Order: structure tokens, then sequence, then C-alpha cells
């Protein structure tokens, strides 16, 4: 409960054996902004730090310090990923396990509310009273963990023109459908423009592109219509260290030497080695060298350089 | 059955090819116990030559290296079978054995190459989960922080993240009864072992069982250059170190290469006959020197499967032999020679015809 | 049969054309809508050396001129009208060994490429190596690598690959050399595959047998339906990898139907079909199958798969459902697990365990007696003291353990010997203050340690 700028954590069933409620934060220098609670994790974000505690013992486990301040927080339902807006009107995805912040590319701070999808843990939405946009965070690509807004094809920075349909009030997200609590009280359902046709396996360009942009690559392989899409999917599957899908796509693409090379590395799970091999396959020898060098198999840049 | 028949009737070329195809099929179809058996007997077959051909020493070395590589691959696949089963199949396990198995797999997957369809992700996830469950909190934290540098299946990271954050709350105090003990350095193993499953302190490889992967009380010592394996057996049949062992741990030594103990004649005279184990690597007809081990704690019963020449706990090996396939690794059955009674296959085909002609 | 011949016409106002470039001859030929071919020769003093053939398409009517690097053909449009007299447009078909011509003013590169083509037709590629060093167009390096494939020289070919930075193909060549050092044809096939020519792998070692590698190549081209039908008749040792690869291909396609049926067809349903059902959280359907027109195909095979019965028994056994485990083990006739469960239960169902153990001892005795009586025909004249014994039954072990927990160690010793537990046999035999059984069990163990320690065990 948040009162007086402080949160009390208390059991509900008042029993004599139950412990006393506790009060957070411990230092009153930082003003609290938002909290979230899970089955085992208590998360609270001040204007400075995001802190997570284990409910069974109440000990600090993750404490990510926002150097640029904190304006709002939106924790994922599992209380591990926090999309938080700092004072500079920019949105950052924070993995509290690694305590890593990633700049949400394409984030327009007009939409200031963030809601995680309750089915897929790698999709959230940014909305205001007017419209919403979709953000996908990849946990490991060749560029590390990323978070990018879904963009219209043939549009590198901007999105499509959106004449706002009146009256809609987005409230919750689930599987690309937004439950909107209308003023009348009934719950309308708005399908996301970025999640349409994503459940048809017939050849259709829109289905492939939408599942492509959401890191639903294996699903998207069912909707390929042209070999250009196939090679794009192959490049992207190599991009996010998915060896098996890389082999599956390249089997159609008629590049047997690459397939037989990938089948030797489809088993290795260390991230550095996969990054090195994939960068070498794509042709980025320099990055591959340091990737192998900081790996556990350093004597692969030697064979590469020979 | 064709492979067994080829094994009986020499002809090592076709036995070689068929064993390659079978080991490859076992690896690609993830039949890791089958692959381990095929590789451990393929290493033994690599010493088989036709009587018409006498190989050079160059070819003998070129096949000794592949014999040792296949022994290593067999050990890795046999260890990895149970861990992969626990990770993917919804079957419980033995906690301590799976913990030590993942520990050994980490000790063998560090710097050496990784055989096909062996994933570090499964090993790390298994070791992390079991160390968390077995209150091996420090090692659980180490494996968990190492796990972030390893990708995982698309439906694993939620529980992985929850467990990584949860284990940070737990106090860091590992129990000493679940930690491996290196008897050469007489010190426990707290840190994660390096490549080769060697001791963190004195670089000594761990003499492990191959059912539960427990470091048996055995140290490895190689004979001096003036002694040979034949002479070692002669002096064993025919017939202080407290001061010596302290000098072994002296600083300044080159810490990039293992230094084994050296055996002289007088120390072999002073050695008790029951306290020495002789390992003869059965790579075939190839000449490979016999390795020697010393046992100092007689309270643990150790054995060596003659078809496999791997160390086991004697009672554990006996219990595992009752599964109807001999040794769990090489499927060796005592009381009969290498060439079985292959007429059993003829009766099996007779019984197959009978079952076809029942109705 | 030929129709016309043409020399390389030098370009107007271009007197800097090389000498060898003057001697190339092109001939238009057709076999006996006829096929069209354009064949190239080097008119050397020693005779006519054939350079290369070039088939022409249906719209490519004929050849009108030659001007290096192009055959000038008065063809028609692909979608045009051959009946039209006005659709006769000229096409400058590139010479096959003049690919990657980015610059039409590229003079030195073109001359050295023509010299390389001449030297390739001559063949002795040692100086054809130097014919291309001046050239930095990588297409010349690719052509040189194709020549290295056709000839059979690889030390040049390693540099040919590694100067184009095809690290995939160079890695493949290095691995082929390292793993298959005795065979050079496989390294040639790997090099040909890395050079995007694929029909050559079968032709290389077709009948001298390398069926596995061409199976892998046939899979790697996406032609599973060719590889499986090839291996069914021709390569019987690798049907299971073809099925398993197709099942992995379908699983990565997110089609659990074909993936599951092919993981069944690959005889790996003991570990992989349960994997798919458990990781799709479809365990209710698996329970339904173990205890809809298209579901007929699944239910035809699933409920009686002995490996599936055994896996479900293990699953329910470790799910603390002991009785369902016993039911499924008896449905899968796994004697060892049944005996273990029965000897583990409270109370231990000892009589049924003894019955099943003695039934397996009966079958083992039957096999030993059959083989012994079969062998005794030639042993009538040949006196052989072959003390063969029946195969011991491992399932008896637990039974002896029960007597080992009940003080009936004399009874336990018989089952330990019947199980082959020589170490447990001598473990039992200690408390009798017996030594002869100790000694003979040590002998029967046929392992050095078992007498090596029982020696000084007896000496004390
Ligand atoms: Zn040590
Ligand atoms: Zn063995």
């Amino acid at each position: 409960v948040v009162y007086d700028g402080r949160v009390q954590l208390s059991p509900i069933r008042d029993t004599p054996e139950a412990a006393a409620p506790v009060y957070f934060p411990e230092s009153g220098d930082t003003r609290l902004v938002s909290i979230a609670l899970s089955e085992v994790f208590f998360l609270y974000a001040t204007t400075s730090r995001v802190s997570v505690y284990a409910l069974h013992n109440l000990q600090q486990v993750a404490t990510f310090t926002c150097n640029t301040g904190l304006k709002r927080a939106f924790a994922n339902p599992a209380c591990t990923r926090v999309a938080y807006v700092d004072d500079s009107s920019e949105l950052f995805n924070v993995n509290l396990v690694t305590e890593v912040a990633n700049k949400a590319e394409g984030y327009d701070p007009d939409q200031k509310m963030v809601l995680w999808d309750q089915a897929e843990a790698t999709v959230f939405i940014t909305y205001d009273s007017e419209k919403c946009a979709t953000f996908v965070n990849t946990p490991h690509s060749r560029h590390g963990a990323t978070c990018e807004s879904v963009l219209v094809k043939d549009s590198s920075e901007d999105n499509l023109y959106t004449p706002l349909p009146p009256g809609y009030t987005p409230v919750t997200l689930f599987r690309g459908t937004v439950v909107c609590q209308t003023p009348n009280g009934t719950l309308e359902t708005v399908p996301l423009q970025t999640h349409n046709n994503i459940f048809l396996r017939t050849p259709n360009a829109e289905a492939f592109y939408n599942n492509f942009s959401l890191n639903r690559l294996r699903w998207s392989s069912n909707n390929i219509t042209s070999p250009q899409e196939a090679e794009d999917l192959a490049v992207k599957s190599l991009h996010m260290l998915d060896v098996e899908l890389a082999i599956r796509v390249y089997r159609q693409l008629s590049q047997p030497s690459l397939v037989l090379c990938l089948e030797k590395i489809r088993h290795i799970h260390e991230k550095n080695l996969l990054l090195g091999h994939v960068s070498m396959i794509m042709g980025y020898m320099k990055d591959a060298q340091n990737f192998f060098l900081r790996s556990s198999q350093p004597l692969r840049a030697l064979e590469m350089r020979r | 059955e064709a492979l067994e028949a080829f094994r009986a009737a020499k002809w090592p070329k076709e036995a070689m090819r068929l064993m390659e195809t079978l080991a490859t099929n076992s690896v690609t179809c993830r039949k890791f116990r089958d692959a381990a058996f095929y590789y451990i007997h393929l290493a033994e077959e690599y010493g088989r030559f036709e009587e018409t051909e006498k190989p050079t020493d160059v070819e003998k070395a070129a096949r000794i290296r592949r014999s040792k590589e296949c022994v290593r691959r067999a050990d890795i696949y046999y260890a990895f079978s149970g861990v992969y089963a626990h990770t993917t199949q919804p079957l419980p396990y033995n906690e301590l054995s799976l913990f030590r198995t993942a520990k050994y797999l980490f000790g063998m997957c560090a710097e050496s190459a990784i055989p096909i369809n062996v994933g570090k992700g499964a090993i790390l996830y298994t070791l992390s989960r079991i160390a968390n469950r077995l209150e091996m909190v420090r090692t659980a934290r180490a494996v968990f922080e190492k796990l972030q540098g390893v990708i995982l299946p698309v439906s694993m990271m939620e529980q992985v993240d929850i467990e990584t954050l949860l284990v940070r709350s737990k106090p860091v105090k590992d129990r000493d009864e679940l930690l491996d003990r290196c008897f050469r350095c007489n010190q426990l193993i707290a840190q994660l072992p390096m490549a080769g499953d060697r001791c963190p302190n004195c670089f000594h490889p761990c003499v492990r069982s191959f059912v539960n992967f427990e470091c048996l009380p055995l140290v490895e010592f190689v004979l001096a250059d003036e002694l040979t394996d034949e002479e070692a057996e002669r002096i064993i049949v025919s017939g202080p170190f407290f001061t010596q062992l302290q000098y072994v741990l002296r600083p300044g030594r080159p810490t990039a290469t293992y230094q084994p103990f050296v055996a002289s004649a007088d120390i072999l005279k002073g050695f008790r006959r029951d306290e020495v184990f002789i390992v003869r690597p059965r790579y075939g007809t190839l000449p490979v020197p016999n390795r020697y081990y010393r046992l100092m704690r007689s309270d643990v019963s150790v054995c060596l499967c003659n078809g496999c020449q791997h160390f086991f706990i004697a009672e554990d090996y006996e219990a595992e032999c009752m599964r109807g396939s001999g040794c769990p690794l090489c499927r060796y059955r005592p009381g009969k020679q290498v060439s079985r009674s292959m007429k059993q296959i003829l009766f099996d085909m007779e019984t197959a015809a009978a079952a076809s002609k029942t109705s | 049969i030929p129709n016309s011949v043409y020399w390389n016409t030098p370009e107007p106002n271009t007197t800097t054309v090389g000498e060898f470039e003057y001697i190339l001859l092109a001939c238009e030929t057709y076999q006996i809508q006829r096929p069209h071919n354009i064949v190239t020769f080097f008119a050397t003093h020693d005779g006519l050396v054939l350079q290369n053939f070039a088939p022409l398409r249906r719209y490519q009517i004929c050849l009108v001129g030659l001007t290096i690097p192009d055959f000038l053909l008065a063809s028609v449009k692909i979608n045009g009208d051959p009946n039209n007299a006005e659709d006769y447009v000229i096409e400058q078909k590139r010479l096959r060994d003049f690919e990657g011509l980015k610059s039409d003013k590229d003079v030195a590169v073109r001359e050295a490429l023509m010299k390389f083509s001449y030297y390739a037709t001559i063949g002795n590629m040692d100086e054809a190596y130097r014919c291309v060093k001046s050239i930095k167009n990588p297409a010349a390096w690719q052509g040189l690598a194709r020549l290295c494939v056709t000839s059979g020289r690889l030390d040049v070919a390693a540099v040919c690959l590694a100067t184009m930075e095809d690290c995939v193909a160079a890695r493949a060549l290095r691995e082929a050399k390292e793993d298959y050092p005795d065979d050079q044809d496989v390294q040639l096939a790997t090099l040909a595959l890395g050079l995007s020519m694929t029909e050559e792998a079968v032709e290389l070692l077709r009948k001298s047998k390398r069926y596995d590698l061409l199976t892998d190549v046939y899979m790697a081209c996406g032609k599973f339906e060719h590889a499986q039908r090839h291996s069914e008749r021709f390569d019987r040792a690798r049907i299971r990898p073809v099925a398993y690869k197709y099942a992995q291909f379908m699983e990565s396609l997110q089609n659990m139907d074909a993936a599951i049926m092919w993981y069944y067809n690959a005889k790996c349903a003991s570990t992989d079909v349960p994997r798919i059902f458990f990781q799709t959280n479809r365990m209710h359907e698996l329970r339904q199958l173990m205890m809809g027109e298209q579901q007929s195909t699944f239910a035809t095979i699933f409920p009686q798969n002995r490996e599936l019965l055994l896996w479900w028994a293990q699953h329910s056994e470790r799910r603390h459902n002991v009785q369902e485990a016993l039911r499924f083990y008896n449905a899968g006739e796994d004697v060892y697990n049944i005996v273990r469960i029965l000897c583990s239960l409270t109370p231990p169902k000892l009589d049924s365990a003894l019955q099943l153990v003695n039934k397996e001892m009966d079958k083992a005795k039957m096999r030993f007696q059959q083989q012994q009586a079969f062998a005794a025909t030639a042993s009538a004249r040949f006196g052989d003291d072959d003390h063969g014994e029946p195969d011991p039954v491992g399932s008896a072990y637990f039974v002896a353990q029960l007597y080992e927990r009940q003080g009936d160690d004399q009874l336990a010793l018989q089952y330990y010997q019947a199980a082959g537990a020589y170490r447990s046999g001598v473990r039992v035999a200690w408390k009798m203050e017996q030594y002869g059984v100790v000694a003979n069990l040590a002998m029967k163990s046929s392992d050095e340690r078992l007498m090596l320690e029982t020696a000084m065990a007896l000496e004390k």
C-alpha cells in the first residue's frame, strides 16, 4: 500500500504468528514513483533506483540505478523486465537480472503509458489517449539485447499516418488484442494493426511481415511467398542466433555448403561462439575475431585468420 | 548384428565403416548412450589392422590420437545422456549424481571442443537448478551468472530469470559434503573446475566413477623414464613421500601445464600391492603405455571394467550391471571371451521366424 | 554439325588488343526446334584446343558475330514474336569465363583473363596461377577455382578460396583435409560444393561408394523426397538419419503433425515424441492415447508402441504413481523394472517377484541348453571342457537384496550368483565364515581386482 509517499507490505490474514508489516524505501531521500508485486518479488521504483526484493525473506536482489532519473515505471508481469521513462522523456527496457538498460528505439514520448502483453513476454505497447504502438525486445541478437518499436515496411524511422478513431480507451493487452474499458462499462476489443493475419499459414505477405517484425520467425516461415522473403528470414534467423531455423530456411534457398557448415554449430549454446560463427558466415571477420577471442574457444580466430 | 559379426570375423575395413555410420546415427538421433557405446568400442577398434599390413609408427600415432579422442567423446556423451534426459524428458533423477555429472561435464566442456548435439545450455541449466535445490548456493550463483552468456530455448528464460533473482537472496554458504575432494593436493574443490575436470589447486584431474561421477580416492602417477610398464609389473610382483608431497605445491611452478607424479623403483618397492591400479588403454593392437594410479583410502571399493578400462565404484557398477547390458558404457560381460557365441543371433532369427509363423 | 565460324573481331579504334585475343575462334553448331551450341577454340599452332560450349535458348536464334567478351546474337525477345520480322534484337551474350566484368574499359584485366582462359585450355595451371595475379576481379579467382576442381589441384585451390574470403568454403576444405586425409576425391567434392556447383558430388565417387556424403548433400539441397527414396533402395544404413532430419525440419516449421509422425518413423519415439508432447504442453492428449478421422492414424500406432509404454511407465513411476507404473511396465514386459518395483513396495510382493525371476531363469536356461545341445554334436568326438553358463538374470539382484535385508543370506547368495553379482556374492559369503565360495566366486568374476584383494583377504 502506498500512503504518505511510502509503501507498507503486510500480510492480509491477520494472525498472531504473522510478522509485522515492513516499510519501504529505507532511505527517504528518494521519492517513490511506482511499485509492482509478484508472487515472490516486490518491486518498487523511486526517482533514482529500481529495487526488487524476494518476498520469502525480504532481501535486496536487484537494484538498477537510473542515472538520468526516473519519471515512470512499468514492470513486466513476472517483475523482471521494467520499461521505465526517465526525466528526459525517453523509454528504457531494463533487465534486472543483468541490470542492463536498452534504449527503446523509435519511442515517441507522446504515448506515455506502457503495458506488457500478458501472453508473450517479449512484446509490450506504448499508448496514450489517442493511439498505441508496439515494441518488441529481443533478448539476444548479434547486437546484444535490443528493444525496437514495430515499424511499417518501407519506413525506417516513422510509422504510418494514423487518423485517430474516436472514443476508444485502451486498457489491457492480450495476444495482440486490446481490451478497452468503454465509458459505458462494456469491454470492447481492438485488434492491433501489428498483429493482424498472424494466425494464417497460407502464403500472404502481411502475415509474414507481421510475424517477422515480432520475432515470431518460425511461425513466419509458414507464410513465405517470395524467395526475397526467404533470404530476409535467413539473415534475420542468423541475426538472433537461431541456428536450427537458419538451417531450415537455407535448405530451401539452395546453399548446401552453408547448411553443412551450420549443422556443425547447431549444437553450441555459448553465446560468444555463436556470435563469432554467425558474424564469420555473414562476412564480418573483424567482429568475429574479438567474439571468438573473449569466448571459451579462443583458438578459432586463429583458424579463421589462416 | 552385422557389426557384431564383423567384429568376430576381423575384416576391419567394413567394421570401421559400419561403426562410423552407427555412431553417427546415434549422435544425430541423440541416442547418446548408443553413441557412447559405439565410440568407446570404436576407439578399441582403431587399433585393429589387417594381418597383411604392418603400419608405420606415423599411422600408429595417427590412430592413437583418434582412439583417445573417441574415448573422450564416449565419456562426454555418456555423461551428457542423463543431463539431457533430465532437461528435456519429464523424468526425475538422482540429485547428487546429476549434480556431479553436470560438474564433470563443465570440467570437460570448458576449453576442449564440444561433440555434436552436446549443448552447454542444458548442462548449465541442470547444474544451476540442482545446485539451487541442493543448497549449493555459491556454485549455483556461479553457474547462474555464467548462464547469461549462454542462450536457452524460447520457453526457459522465465523460470531461469526467476531462479537467478531468487538465488541472490539466499545466503552464500556451500556445504562441504557435496564438494569434490582432490586427494593429490589433499584440498577440497570449491571453485568450478577448469578444462579436463582438473583440480583448481594442483591441476590434478579427478579420478571419477562413471555412474555417479564421484572423485574416487585415486591419484595418477607416471613411471620415470628409466622404468617401463613391463618393468613396473616386474617390480610390482617382486616387491619420505610425506616430505615429497609438500614440495609439489611450491609456488613459482609453470601453471599452464599439468605436472604428474613421478614413480621410481624404490617407491614401487615400498608401495603395497593392493594400493596400485594399472590401467591398460584398450585402443586395440596399438602400443599405448599403461597408466598407474595409487589408492590410499581403502574404505571405498573401486573397480575397473576390463572391456572399458574406466574406473567405477564396485558396488555401484555391480548394481548398474543388472540392467541386462553389462557395463553401462561399453556393455562388457565377464565370464566369456571377446568373441561371443554368435549362434545366439541364429536362434534369435529362428525365434523371429517362429513368431512370424505363430499366426 | 556446324553452320558458321567466327574470329574475335577487335573493336573499332581499339588497336591495343592482345595477341591471344586475336586467335580465339567461335563456331555455331547444332546436334543431329534443334539444340543450339556455340563452341570456342584456341587456334594454336599445335591444333584446335576446345575451350568451352555454350547452349543457346529458343529465342536466341543464332550467332551473327563475335567481339570479346561477347557473342553477338540476332535473337528475339523471350516474350516476343519469332514470327515477327521486326523483333530481331541483338544480344551480347557474355563469355562463360568473362563473368564479373564491371568495367567495359577494363583492358589489362580483360587481357589477363583471356590469357588465363588460354592457359586453362592448355591446362598446365602452374602459370595460369600467374595469369590471374594481375587481376583483382574475384570472378577470375572463382573461375580459377573451378579449373582447380576440374584438374584436381588443391594447394592452389585453398588460396583461390581464401583470397575471396569465403571462410565457409575454406573452413569446409580445411575440415575435409583434416578428417579425410587419405581421400582426395572427397576434398574435391567439398570444394565443388563450396563453388556452387552441385551435380558433381555424385559423379565424383558415384559407384566406388560414398553414399552417406551424397545423402547429406541431397538433404542439404532441400530434396528430402529425393534423399529418402534414394536411400530406401540404395543406402539402407541411413534411413533413420533421413527421417530424423525431416522430423527436425518439420519441428522447425511448427507442424507438430508431420514432426511427430516422422519422429515415430525414425524409431526415436522413446525420447522425442514425448519431448514434443511435453514441450507443447499437450500431455493430456498423450495421456488420452496411453489410456476424429485423422486421429485414427495416430491411435493406430501409438498405444502399442513398446518404447512409449516403457517411457510412460517411467514417467508415472517418477510421478509417484507406482501402480500405474506397474501397469505400464507389465504392458511393456520390462521384467527388471517390475521386479524392482515389487521388491521396493511395502509390503514387498516377494512371490510374484520370485515367479518372474524364475521365469527369466527358465528362459535363460532354455537358451543355454539349446546352444549347448546344438554344440554337443561336434563335441561328441571333440572332448571340450567348455564350462559355459546360462546368462545371469539381473532382475534377481533385488530379490537377493530382500533376503539381504531379511537375514536369509544363504538364500540371497544363490540369487546373487544367479544374477552374476560376484561382488555381492562374496559380500554375502563373508558372514558364513566360508572361503571356498569366496575363492570360486572370485574366479568366476574374471576381473583382476576380485582376486587381487580377496587374496590377502584370505591370508588374514
Ligand atoms: Zn588438487
Ligand atoms: Zn566397461
